[PDB]
């Protein structure tokens, strides 16, 4: 289970 | 028979047309591991045996967020998003029906106003040491309508005092185009033209002056696909404006926000239109097939992910608004799979039952406060049917009282506040009205799964609890 | 071993200051001793305003342990501006970073700032890198936004020549090549084709670009990216369906198709095309039997939103 690559600021 | 459960359907993979390609290799496998899970778990909608249950696990989501004591080191890479984690978290257990005590609330309000610089704005942390930012702004405005009261001690006071500074500060971050750096020297997108005109809009700081060209800047965004881009680039006012990107969810959804948001201002000749059927059609096309757990994806030919179910999901009724009046101008069933959605929610985008807890971006992924936010979010939004309803504006308008409110920004310009008296209060109404006007459909309502996993109603545009933005911005517009 | 600053010689004359989000904060994170000690005379750093090289190399100590740090940043870019340091040499610092950090706003906008500043007479080398910069993620959104301001900002400048267009051209008809459902290398083509100020318009040359949609399609028919494209290219050149009809019916069972192995028929997006070429004919009955097929077999997720178009003919 890796991290999600998922960032908004 | 127009919201068909992902287990009603059949599951068949994306065809290749014999043509292989690296999407291609990342979609199939996406499907396979979805795929499998659903196979796994029970069929939410029926009434089996050694197949997981797809219930919503509140309680563990509620403790996955407990972790209000301290953060891993491994949270520094988000030192600088602090209020994000909060309101990742307040909202999320808003959503959960969860409350926090008063004595909690507190520490809430005050770290975030610690965050506050007296020259305006909020940064994503301690102000004597991160400068103010527009989303950290945002975050922090949101997370104390949530956590925050009109005490002395409820943050909502120290907000209405920093008016005419964060006004100020929106002001240094203006380009000429209608765009706005994030920060000082910081980089333009609709990001925070979103973050801005959601907190102008509650904090009743709105002026012509800060309006100017920003409509422009968000028309421009779209593509032709019929989603929104980032940003878009002004060629030497300018001769014309071109996007910069593929349609995008989490841009598109900033773009439909801050659209919407402008709607509501009296100015003439303003908001420059979009195409509201060509923004609806692509955020429909965004929805996954049934063997991908019919989720949301943000971009053609990319994978699904939880964390869009807001972005996409939550921008369908503001689109499909957009649309009604689009017809309304010259001049029913769901827009897209409201059952599908929660399925995906429920089974795939939950954390494995007996661990951790929290939502995620897809299977294979770890948790995160973010997606646990997001995916519930979008669940709100599939679970309760949302619309912003003329009637309601209408009532609002006539219970308004003009004679209560802040006092006035001082704009930058000497003409950039409104003509006068007149159209100034003609503007509080409109944007006050508007800003209240989405009310949940009642009879609409469609919980997969059974009452159990019902979670509260968030609002579109500004995603918070409806009985967080009436008190709220009721009290900036002293409307209580 | 690490060396607190307190004990550096050059940093003796540094009084540090803490981090002050008041007592009992909410989200505290549990920084590294390394962390807290380089923000602790950051704080003195940026609160006395010192331009300096030390200031500078702490502020690299930084970004590297949080890449998202947007304040420090700012202050490293307003250091380099004061001490009129190499923006070259900075330039292949972000190529460090630009492997690793990949998906950081503050590290983008930093190179965009950089270019801005050094506002080279040629742009070509960056350009070239940016390219070389795919290989690894052929769909980092904050690149492809970053190739698009690149090419916007110097165009503007005059420095965009005719053969850097045609080779651009080429090199995204490689990444189209090498993967059609790129929809990123799509969104490029539209830029150099379409949308930018310099586009070649001409009755032929809309020959061309449909020739290209269309052979796209034959290649991968589900190609959810070249249907969009197409349908975008006709809306916006106000062009007529009906007359490219011809190629799209075999689909709803100028280049035309071949048929290729594993491709199930109909292919959803054909049946749009064919519902809103009845539009384009006024034949609104014959659009919403479509619509209503679309809606019950053969795209059920959007069941409900194909019910909505086939009650926008009646
Ligand atoms: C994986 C998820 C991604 C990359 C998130 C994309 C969405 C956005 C960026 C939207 C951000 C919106 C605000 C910060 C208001
Ligand atoms: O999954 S939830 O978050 O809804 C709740 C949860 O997991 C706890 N289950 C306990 C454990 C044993 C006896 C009583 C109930
Ligand atoms: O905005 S105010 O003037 O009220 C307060 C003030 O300027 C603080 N600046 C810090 C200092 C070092 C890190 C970045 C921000
Ligand atoms: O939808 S209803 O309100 O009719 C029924 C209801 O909510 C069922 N929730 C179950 C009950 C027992 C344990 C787990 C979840
Ligand atoms: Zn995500």
């Amino acid at each position: 289970p890796t991290a999600s690559a998922c960032n908004i600021q | 028979e127009f919201t068909p459960s992902v287990y009603s359907l059949v599951s068949k993979p994306l065809p290749s047309n014999s043509r292989p390609s690296a999407t291609l290799d990342e979609q199939a496998e996406t499907e396979d591991l979805i795929s499998q899970l659903f196979d796994l778990t029970a069929d939410p909608n029926a009434l089996e045996h050694g197949k997981r249950y797809s219930g919503l696990r509140k309680q563990e989501h509620t403790q996955f967020l407990a972790s209000f004591f301290q953060l891993p080191g491994k949270f520094v890479s988000l030192d600088a998003s602090r209020p994000w984690l909060v309101f990742w978290t307040v909202h999320s257990l808003d959503l959960l029906g969860v409350a926090l005590d008063q004595g909690t609330k507190d520490r809430v309000v005050s770290t975030l106003l610690h965050f506050l610089s007296p020259k305006g704005g909020f940064g994503g942390g301690p102000a004597n040491s991160q400068i103010p930012h527009l989303l950290p702004t945002y975050a922090s405005v949101c997370s104390l309508a949530i956590a925050g009261n009109d005490s002395s001690t409820g943050g909502w006071k120290d907000l209405a005092a920093a008016r005419q500074s964060i006004y100020e500060f929106f002001m240094r971050c203006k380009r000429p185009d209608g765009g706005f750096v994030v920060c000082e020297g910081g980089e333009v997108d609709v990001r925070g033209t979103y973050c801005l005109l959601v907190v102008a809009t509650l904090l009743d700081i709105i002026t012509p002056e800060l309006l100017h060209n920003v409509d422009k800047f968000v028309s421009a965004c779209q593509t032709y696909e019929g989603g929104f881009a980032c940003a878009s680039f002004p060629f030497p006012e300018p001769s014309c404006r071109v996007s910069m990107a593929e349609a995008h969810g989490g841009y598109t959804s900033c773009s439909l926000n801050s659209h919407f948001l402008l709607t509501s201002v009296p100015l003439p000749s303003f908001p420059l239109s979009i195409d509201a059927n060509a923004a609806l059609r692509w955020t429909v096309l965004q929805q996954g097939e049934p063997i991908e757990g019919g989720g949301f994806r943000g971009r053609t030919n990319k994978l699904v992910d939880g964390c869009y179910s807001w972005w996409v999901g939550g921008g369908a009724p503001v689109a499909e608004e957009l649309v009604r009046r689009e017809k309304s101008r010259k001049v029913i069933p769901p827009i897209f799979n409201r059952v599908a959605l929660q399925e995906f929610t429920l089974v795939a985008a939950q954390q494995d039952p007996g661990s951790t807890g929290g939502l995620r971006d897809k299977p294979g992924k770890r948790p995160d406060q973010y997606h646990t936010c997001n995916n519930l979010s979008g669940l709100s939004i599939a679970q309760h049917k949302m619309s912003h309803s003329p009637s309601t504006v209408s009532s609002n308008r006539l219970k308004f009282d003009a004679s209560k409110g802040l006092p006035a920004v001082k704009p930058v310009a000497p003409g950039g506040g409104w003509k006068n008296e007149d159209e100034r209060q003609n503007a509080r109404r409109e944007i006050w009205a508007n800003a209240l006007g989405w009310i949940e459909e009642e009879g609409g309502e469609i919980i997969v799964g059974g009452k159990d996993n019902r979670i509260n109603t968030t609002t579109p545009v500004f995603n918070i609890l409806g009985l967080r933005l009436k008190p709220f911005i009721n009290y900036f517009y002293c409307q209580e | 071993t690490y060396i607190p600053m307190s004990q550096r010689r050059s940093w003796a004359d540094v009084k540090p200051i803490m981090q002050d989000d008041g007592p009992n904060p909410v989200v505290p994170i549990m920084y590294s001793e390394e962390y807290k000690d380089a923000m602790d005379y950051f704080r003195a750093i940026a609160a006395k305003e010192e331009k300096s090289e030390r200031a500078l190399e702490l502020t690299e100590i930084i970004v590297r342990m949080n890449p998202a740090h947007y304040t420090v940043w700012q202050y490293r870019f307003s250091l380099l501006t004061s001490l009129n340091k190499s923006l070259e040499d900075e330039l292949r610092l972000m190529n460090e970073f630009a492997v690793q950090n990949l998906k950081s706003y503050q590290v983008w906008h930093h190179r965009l700032l950089l270019l801005d500043r050094i506002s080279p007479q040629d742009p070509v080398s960056e350009i070239e890198y940016i390219h070389g910069s795919l290989l690894p993620d052929p769909k980092n959104y904050h690149t492809w936004a970053y190739l698009h301001w690149l090419y916007s900002h110097f165009s503007t400048l005059g420095r965009i020549s005719e053969a850097q267009w045609g080779s651009e051209l080429d090199w995204c008809n490689e990444m189209l090549r090498v993967d059609g459902r790129n929809n990123s290398a799509w969104g490029w083509r539209w830029y150099l084709r379409v949308s930018r100020p310099g586009a070649e318009t001409s009755s032929r040359s809309l020959q061309d670009e449909l020739i290209y949609i269309l052979k796209s399609i034959h290649l991968i028919p589900h190609n959810v990216s070249a249907w969009n494209y197409l349908r975008g290219f006709l809306k916006h050149f106000s062009l007529p369906l009906v007359p490219i009809l011809p190629a799209i019916l075999p689909y709803t069972a100028f280049p035309m198709p071949s048929l290729p192995e594993d491709t199930p028929l109909p292919v959803p997006l054909a049946l749009e095309y064919l519902a809103d070429s009845f539009i384009e004919q006024n034949r609104v009955d014959d659009a919403a039997k479509v619509f209503e097929k679309l809606s019950s077999e053969y795209d059920q997720m959007r069941a409900g939103y194909w019910e909505f178009r086939r009650r926008e003919c009646a």
